RNA sequence: GGACCUGGCGGUGCUUCAUAUCCCUCUAGAGGAGCCUGUUCUGUAAUCGAUAAACCCCGAUCAACCUCACCACCUCUUGCUCAGCCUAUAUACCGCCAUCUUCAGCAAACCCUGAUGAAGGCUACAAAGUAAGCGCAAGUACCCACGUAAAGACGUUAGGUCAAGGUGUAGCCCAUGAGGUGGCAAGAAAUGGGCUACAUUUUCUACCCCAGAAAACUACGAUAGCCCUUAUGAAACUUAAGGGUCGAAGGUGGAUUUAGC
């Protein structure tokens, strides 16, 4: 399916007219009718629940939907590297190799090299893996040299979240005591923890003293871990409510909630140590499903080699 | 539908038959799938059935009508 | 919600290929869809057992097979009433003799229910899914045989006999049968008196003066038997008087002045029979003009209900009288009275509807400004009615008068969508108008684009029985529209067709 | 290997439709459903009786509109109503289409005791998604 | 000769028209009626989504072209003559339980198909607090022993659920009959109530 | 039953056995290849054994300016339509059922293949 | 009820309003076996006796 | 129409079941199918019979294909006359 | 016009089980109790055993409605796994999709 | 017969390897006992099919009658069906799958090489290959980017199934069809998979994790046997549950072998 400039020019007029019709249906002003409203009106008038968002109704501008002749009537190719097959890729290697010769004559985090799939969009040319590596080798070579200001702009074209815990807002109760509330999750257990700023180290889970609620020592050890690490045991009063899961799933969920709510009463440096200790991360390990042809999630039925 | 002991006036007031027919009318009163015309059919069928087993019901000391 | 002006009637499929183009397709597309419903009912009543199963809750009695065949196969009095409700004329009359021959007493209410079915259809079977001129009242018909056999006759007996004769154009005999009714000291009903006025005038083609005296005698007998007239009684008098166009003018009004006194709201039909009587092909139409004006004011701002079958015909009659008078102020009242409430259902069948809109849109173009005339053309057409050639030609004579010759390349595209692609008279008035005078380049190049589409029509034509023929004027005009436009190259290729078909070229084409 | 509802690869001269070009594992990701009723919803009933009607309706229309069906039917139910939506070729004359609409609508309304309406959408030629 | 399809009426449509008149009631997507260049489908390599003409994916969708905001506001303006005003006195829910202490439950089910029947529509639940009834010490104590687990002490609400009879009007009359016999039997003191 | 009926495409695909293990490696003789036939080629919509004439479908909707009604062909007239249909079927089959040999009758050598296919850039041979 | 479904569409095929491609198939295979000699025998007058 | 309405979304339900992949044998190879039911509760308050009647008809008629409805109605009644005082 | 004789037999079975449903219910009620005398219960044991075998509901088999397959049938759709998948794999069963989790 | 090509094979070489895998190495098992269950033999008047990997709690998310196709006896004949067939052929097929695939290759259409032989077609500081389409991948589902599902070609094994259904061909048509009554589906033996155990990290009870008893010929240990009752059902030594009685083998298992990051 080849689309010429005249065909795309007629599609530009049908979208503009269709954009004024869709505004009359919804009762909006045609002039200030952006593309976000079109996406909202087409999702109401044509409700599709297809998981793929590329298979749903879309009424976009023809320049964002549709993805030219390389010779004139005489037949002479415009570009001088037409017969190479990759005139766009080789014109770029010819330009980069020409800037590396001038340098000889007169003489970072958050950024990544353009990926292969993104480099075939700038050139509209299919590229092999090896050719992409060759191009990257020249750009890196360019950077090592004392490149001028203009060169930095050229390289920048081909180049493309702070791991800090979110502190909870300290609140105040009717009496005036300061605390912080957070939530945790472990397997199927969900927990909410309230950590008072000043306390005598009393913890109540679901209205029951923690030692009564958690008989097994291991569970109590998990509760201590956050406070022991920040060397402030017997200084806060905790009131949590865990629901779901089992014995060991409930403690883990409380540990994470207390730890998150105890980050509001500690310094920034201490919160980073808690993060590096694995006290503020949610364990993503959950039960794996069983498969129709196997005994278990990964266990297989006995192979009758016999 | 719920008060079906008006139809047991041709049955013994006391006895096993009454205890049996007090279970039929309790189950038929808990039935939202039958009409009242169909519930009486059941009751009339037993009345005709116990009139034909009178000789068998005299051996077991039961005076049905 | 209002009507969609860009769509055809809902009954049709909303699809360009299935959309009715012309007016012939419109009527022929609904008759083929009605033929599928008759071919389905045929199959639903011939083989009911397939459709007897019922899964609907609540029960739909209108989606169940009908059972015409009678069930009671015995010979009793109750087995005959079952063949009279199923309108089995032949079976009932053949099964009555056997019952009568046996000697079983037959009620008077069951023999009067057989005459009704025989006197109505006239001893003929009703039309069935599958198995005008002259008089259909045979002399050797059951209706008269069973009438004599009867040992006792009440009022209803004659009443349902007189109405059966007039219906089958047996007027002369009904009057002879009405003299016997008078000899038996009986009293007729209103329905029997209604048919006696139709028979009286129709029986003999005498002068109106004699007929007027005759009709007055029945009405005086109607008041001597404590009989109250209804709407239909007056409606027949007006319908009957239609023949005496001039003379009846004043008398017909008298009938309308007696309907008000005795409290009989005239319906659409009562007025439809007056205008037709008054309406005549006369140039002055002085009397007709006043009549319609008064009638419309009385009817103005009213909602109508069906009372007589002729009510539908009124709207067609009024518009016709308005186009003859060339009055557009009176056509906006008639069409404004058709929109109130649900009066839009009295317009009539497709034939009546197209005639009404045609005469209507033809008086709008001629008489009103060309800016509104193009608003009525976008609303009505095609949602209301498909136009006939004379309406597109009537519209072209309005643009010419309104110096708006830039819409002709739009009137020709529509014509092709309404079935006038190959209308000689249409293409012969579009080309001449475009080529009549020189126009600026931008407008002169558009007319050439219509002459290149009108020229293709001549080259390819639906009827191949006769050799392709090009009118002298068309070829004369298509060539001069190319020159002025600038398509000289193609202007020289048409020269051969002038002599090929012996078509004389005009001097204005050679000079240029 | 899996075979269900898959059109095997060919030289390239075989034209397939969007629905015919997608396998069963795309039925809710890239495809919808050809029938839409409530029978299969949680707590709904009469799923086996709406199914038998669909199997018969697709065969009734395939044999009643022979050679005219470009794509599969889209059956829609709203209360008592049943809406049949079809894509058809333009080869057949319109006169014959209107006959088949009034015959099928009426016959199927007396057979399933429900108002049935049929909505045709003619297409010049069978829309082709790609050539397998 | 071979019939030729007409151009779509979309071209005739104006930008400032009345859409409700085009799509007054529910109908399938008609590309010849919808004046929008809307596409659907999963694109092939270096391809675009399928067009609306002949698209079976846009016909499966249950569209809301008949329920545009302009219409709803236009429809409901004509439906304000059918509605009645709610008594202003009944501000909150605490005031509704003072004049109307009884709450009746009834459910209607809407499913597609030819039959509208549903056995779940016969169930009727009646809720009523015991504080709104003229009961004394003895009556209230006896009434809680007859109903068993139908009374919740936490909320002091008696719930009566009746599904015995086919119709919902019979189960409502039976629930009101049960409330009367329990009220008139709670006030009646027997001679066997002294052995408590 | 009526629910155990397939379509023509499915019936021929299984009858021809074009795609099978036998075809793959010279395991099937070509002496009597099965041949697909279209059973809808000469069928008119609305024509059945009973001979019913459906207005608007089988026959013209309107005759002599008036709409026709449901009619059924007579036995004599319907017997002539079934026999005339057979003749068309035989004629169509007969036409489907001369060659110039080369060096030998079964030899390919010496046979003409015609001129080569024309080139895209206005080249012909 | 397979009878109703199988009897309705048998009647509709004889009336010409339903085209069964499956019967056509097996109407042609049974027509090509009469020409090949493989015709069903008369009842009673079978190969065995 | 002037009706108070609150909207929430109850947790969805997913019914799954397994079937044999092949017509014959090959028990270890099966196929799994599911039906997804999604809910949406519209809790209106302080209506009247007439107001609920037209509103329910309006939304019920426009209910799209594949969408069921369960309308639970809580009616306000008054104590019956007999319940007012005991029959001494 | 049923798939096979096996299906036809069940159709009769289901028709004869609907006619004697009430008669069998009334007779079993006598048997299913400890109230009535054994003499009467022994007479009812002979009356319900003399009725046709096809009236017994334990002889009814839930076969497929298209292929009359006795096993591998889904009760909600009354279809075999093979016929169910065919319609489900073609997107003809509203709501039915393949499960992945 | 000589000399080549391809493919397969090799108790053929070399090198990189398998990341729950080839071997060693970690953990729980199997094989030993009893029971359950399938198969094979044998047996019976008394089905069929799968049957190295890729059969063996497989078709069956299921057989007291029914299901049922089997056997014996009796019966019917245009027969529920504009008949019918669970009759043969899966080596005629569709259809749905297995398998290599815990892969990436498959391939139209061109081009070139080899003197225009079958055949073959890479080297990135590049030497003849380009490639739609298919699969992979990407997307999607589920709790994300992870992982698990799903997907997974073209071919291979004339792999599996005519007994899902349909169907080509050959065959039966007072019978190879249809219906009824009764009935068998066992166990000398061998084998596969599984359950429970041989106990003290255990047994019983209370609790649901701070306890008290038990503890080798009245211990651990049968879901078996025998007897009764109950449930379902028209029908139960018969199916299932429970109780009672009973208290066996077995004392942690050879060569070999399975699964799992
Ligand atoms: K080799
Ligand atoms: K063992
Ligand atoms: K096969
Ligand atoms: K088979
Ligand atoms: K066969
Ligand atoms: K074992
Ligand atoms: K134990
Ligand atoms: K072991
Ligand atoms: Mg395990
Ligand atoms: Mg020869
Ligand atoms: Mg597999
Ligand atoms: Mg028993
Ligand atoms: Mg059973
Ligand atoms: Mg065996
Ligand atoms: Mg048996
Ligand atoms: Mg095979
Ligand atoms: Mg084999
Ligand atoms: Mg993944
Ligand atoms: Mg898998
Ligand atoms: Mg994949
Ligand atoms: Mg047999
Ligand atoms: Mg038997
Ligand atoms: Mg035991
Ligand atoms: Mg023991």
């Amino acid at each position: 399916e080849t689309y010429t400039e005249d065909f795309i020019k007629k599609q530009i007029e049908e979208f503009n007219i269709g954009k004024r019709h869709l505004a009359n249906m919804m009762g909006e002003d045609p002039e200030t009718f952006t593309q976000e409203d079109i996406d909202r009106a087409i999702a109401y008038l044509f409700p599709s629940g297809l998981f793929e968002k590329r298979a749903r109704p879309v009424m976009k501008h023809p320049e964002q939907i549709f993805p030219a002749i390389q010779w004139g009537e005489d037949g002479r190719p415009f570009h001088y590297l037409f017969y190479t097959g990759k005139q766009s890729y080789y014109s770029l290697m010819h330009d980069v190799y020409g800037m590396l010769l001038n340098l000889e004559k007169h003489q970072v985090i958050g950024s990544r090299w353009l990926i292969k799939e993104e480099l075939e969009e700038m050139l509209v040319e299919k590229l092999s893996d090896l050719d992409y590596m060759q191009f990257i080798r020249l750009l890196e070579k360019l950077l090592t040299s004392q490149c001028g200001a203009a060169e930095e702009e050229f390289v920048q074209r081909f180049r493309r979240e702070s791991k800090k815990q979110l502190i909870e807002p300290v609140q105040y109760d009717e009496q005036g005591m300061a605390f912080s509330k957070s939530e945790g999750k472990r397997k199927t257990a969900k927990a909410e923890a309230i950590v008072y700023k000043h306390g005598s180290g009393r913890i109540k889970v679901n209205g029951i003293d923690y030692q009564l609620y958690f008989p097994i020592t291991q569970d109590r050890e998990q509760l201590m871990f956050p406070f022991h690490f920040v060397d402030r045991l017997g200084k806060h009063d905790v009131t949590c409510t865990v629901s779901g899961g089992g014995r060991s799933a409930q403690a883990g969920a409380i540990r994470l909630a207390m730890a998150k709510a105890l980050c509001s009463f500690v310094t920034e440096d201490e919160v980073e140590w808690m993060r590096q200790a694995g006290l503020l991360t949610t364990d993503p390990r959950v039960r794996e499903r069983k498969k129709p042809g196997q005994e278990g999630a990964r266990r297989k039925f006995t192979w009758k080699k016999r | 539908h719920i008060f079906l002991e008006k139809h047991l006036e041709s049955f013994p007031k006391q006895g096993p038959i009454r205890h049996f027919m007090e279970l039929v009318t309790c189950g038929l009163s808990k039935n939202p799938y039958l009409s009242v015309k169909q519930k009486v059919e059941h009751i009339e069928w037993f009345r005709n059935y116990f009139n034909e087993k009178k000789d068998i019901l005299k051996e077991s000391n039961i005076q049905f009508n | 919600v209002n009507r969609d002006t860009t769509a055809v009637p809902y009954v049709f499929q909303d699809d360009p290929y299935l959309m009715p183009a012309s007016s012939l397709e419109s009527r022929s597309f609904l008759l083929a869809k009605k033929s599928g419903e008759n071919v389905a009912k045929f199959i639903i009543n011939s083989y009911p057992k397939y459709f007897q199963k019922d899964i609907a809750e609540p029960h739909i009695p209108c989606l169940m097979p009908e059972y015409f065949e009678p069930q009671i196969k015995d010979i009793s009095e109750a087995a005959l009433k079952e063949r009279i409700e199923l309108r089995k004329v032949k079976a009932s009359v053949d099964m009555f003799d056997q019952l009568l021959q046996a000697g079983t007493t037959v009620s008077l209410e069951t023999t009067n229910s057989l005459l009704d079915l025989l006197c109505y259809y006239g001893d003929q079977e009703p039309s069935t899914d599958y198995h005008q001129f002259g008089v259909t009242w045979r002399a050797k018909n059951n209706a008269e045989r069973i009438f004599s056999l009867m040992p006792e006759k009440n009022e209803h007996s004659y009443c349902t006999m007189i109405r059966g004769m007039v219906k089958h154009r047996a007027y002369e005999q009904a009057l002879n049968l009405y003299t016997e009714l008078l000899n038996n000291r009986l009293h007729a009903d209103v329905y029997t008196f209604n048919a006696l006025i139709e028979a009286t005038v129709c029986a003999i083609n005498e002068k109106f003066e004699e007929k007027w005296s005759k009709i007055l005698e029945l009405l005086r007998h109607m008041v001597a038997q404590k009989v109250k007239p209804n709407l239909q009684t007056f409606n027949t008098i007006l319908k009957c008087l239609r023949r005496f166009h001039v003379f009846a003018r004043s008398p017909a009004l008298q009938v309308l002045r007696e309907m008000k006194a005795i409290g009989i709201e005239p319906s659409l039909a009562t007025y439809h029979h007056i205008i037709r009587l008054f309406d005549q092909p006369g140039d002055p139409l002085k009397r007709s003009s006043f009549i319609i004006y008064d009638i419309m004011n009385e009817l103005m701002g009213k909602r109508f209900s069906p009372k007589d079958p002729d009510d539908d015909k009124f709207f067609q009659s009024a518009m016709s009288i308005c186009s003859s008078l060339r009055d557009l102020e009176l056509a906006y009242q008639v069409h404004g009275l058709l929109k109130t409430g649900d009066n839009w259902k009295f317009i009539g069948p497709d034939q009546h509807r197209n005639f009404y809109y045609s005469k209507f849109f033809d008086l709008i173009c001629l008489m009103e400004q060309i800016d509104v005339t193009l608003k009525w053309y976008e609303d009505l057409i095609p949602s209301a009615y498909f136009p006939h050639s004379q309406t597109m030609i009537h519209l072209l004579q309005a643009l010419d008068v309104a110096n708006r010759l830039e819409v002709i390349p739009k009137i020709w595209k529509d014509s092709k969508e309404y079935g006038h692609t190959f209308r000689s008279d249409l293409r012969e008035e579009i080309l001449m108008l475009m080529a009549r005078d020189k126009h600026p380049p931008e407008l002169q190049v558009a007319f050439a684009d219509c002459a290149a589409d009108i020229k293709s029509a001549y080259e390819s034509q639906p009827i191949r029985q006769t050799a392709q023929d090009w009118p002298a004027t068309s070829l004369n005009c298509i060539a001069i529209l190319f020159l002025r436009a600038g398509r000289t190259q193609e202007a020289w290729k048409m020269l051969g067709l002038f002599r090929k078909h012996n078509k004389i070229p005009r001097s204005e084409l050679l000079n240029e | 290997k899996n075979r269900a509802a898959r059109v095997r690869v060919s030289k390239g001269d075989k034209p397939v439709t969007y629905e015919e070009a997608h396998a069963p594992h795309y039925i809710a990701h890239r495809k919808g459903w050809l029938s839409l009723h409530t029978g299969n919803l949680d707590g709904e009933d009469h799923a086996a009786e709406r199914t038998v009607e669909d199997v018969f309706l697709r065969k009734f229309m395939w044999g009643t509109f022979p050679g005219c069906l470009a794509d599969q039917l889209v059956l829609k139910r709203r209360g008592n109503q049943l809406e049949i939506c079809a894509v058809v070729l333009r080869q057949l004359s319109p006169h014959k289409y209107y006959f088949l609409v009034g015959y099928s609508e009426t016959l199927l309304s007396y057979f399933y005791k429900c108002p049935v309406r049929l909505h045709l959408q003619t297409v010049p030629s069978k829309v082709v998604y790609k050539y397998l | 000769p071979r019939r030729k399809a007409l151009p779509p009426r979309t071209e005739k449509m104006a930008v400032d028209q009345d859409w409700p008149s085009v799509y007054p009631v529910a109908a399938p997507f008609k590309p010849s009626a919808v004046p929008l260049p809307v596409r659907m489908g999963y694109p092939v390599k270096k391809g675009v989504p399928m067009a609306k003409e002949g698209n079976l994916e846009l016909l499966k969708i249950p569209n809301f072209l008949h329920l545009t905001p302009v219409a709803i506001k236009k429809h409901c303006e004509a439906l304000k003559d059918f509605c009645t005003e709610w008594p202003a006195a009944l501000d909150s829910d605490e005031k509704c339980e003072k004049h109307f202490p009884i709450e009746i439950d009834s459910t209607d089910y809407v499913s597609s198909g030819p039959s509208v029947r549903n056995p779940r529509a016969r169930v009727v639940v009646l809720r009523v607090k015991l504080s709104s009834l003229n009961l004394d010490d003895h009556a209230k104590k006896k009434l809680i022993k007859l109903v068993g687990e139908r009374y919740c002490k936490t909320t002091d609400v008696l719930t009566i659920k009746t599904d015995r009879c086919p119709l919902r009007r019979q189960n409502y009359d039976y629930a009101v009959y049960l409330l009367t016999v329990l009220y008139h039997e709670s006030w009646n003191t027997e001679e066997w109530e002294k052995s408590k | 039953s009526f629910f155990t009926k397939l379509t023509a495409d499915e019936l021929w695909k299984g009858a021809l056995a074009e795609t099978g293990a036998g075809a793959k490696k010279g395991r099937g003789k070509r002496t009597k290849k099965k041949k697909r036939k279209d059973l809808n080629r000469g069928q008119i919509i609305g024509e059945g054994r009973y001979g019913f004439l459906w207005p608007g479908l089988n026959v013209p909707l309107m005759k002599n300016g008036a709409v026709q009604t449901i009619a059924q062909r007579s036995k004599e007239e319907q017997e002539k339509v079934e026999a005339d249909m057979i003749q068309q079927r035989e004629e169509w089959d007969r036409k489907k059922k001369k060659r110039e040999r080369g060096w030998s009758g079964n030899s390919w050598g010496g046979i003409s293949l015609g001129p080569p296919d024309p080139g895209p850039c206005g080249e012909t041979y | 009820n397979h009878h109703t479904y199988a009897e309705l569409m048998q009647t509709l095929r004889f009336l010409g309003l339903y085209r069964d491609e499956h019967q056509d198939f097996m109407d042609e295979q049974k027509r090509l076996k009469k020409l090949r000699g493989k015709e069903k025998p008369k009842k009673g007058e079978g190969k065995r006796a | 129409l002037g009706i108070s309405i609150k909207v929430h979304e109850p947790p969805r339900k997913i019914e799954r079941f397994t079937l044999l992949q092949s017509v014959h044998i090959y028990k270890k190879h099966r196929v799994q199918y599911e039906m997804r039911t999604l809910y949406r509760c519209l809790e209106l308050e302080h209506l009247t019979g007439s107001t609920a009647d037209v509103y329910l008809e309006y939304i019920q008629r426009n209910l799209p294909e594949g969408v069921a409805m369960e309308v639970t109605k809580t009616q306000l009644e008054q104590l019956p006359e007999h319940i007012k005082e005991p029959i001494w | 016009h049923y798939v096979d004789w096996r299906m036809w037999r069940d159709v009769k079975r289901r028709k004869m089980a609907y006619e004697y449903a009430d008669e069998r219910l009334r007779i079993n009620s006598l048997r299913k109790n400890t109230i009535l005398p054994k003499i009467l219960q022994d007479v009812a044991d002979e009356e319900i055993a003399a009725l046709p075998r096809d009236s017994c509901p334990v002889r009814i088999r839930n076969r497929c409605v298209m292929t009359s397959r006795p096993r591998g049938v889904k009760r909600r759709w009354r279809l075999s796994r093979i016929v169910f998948r065919h319609l489900a794999d073609h997107g003809q069963l509203s709501g039915i999709q393949r499960a992945t989790w």
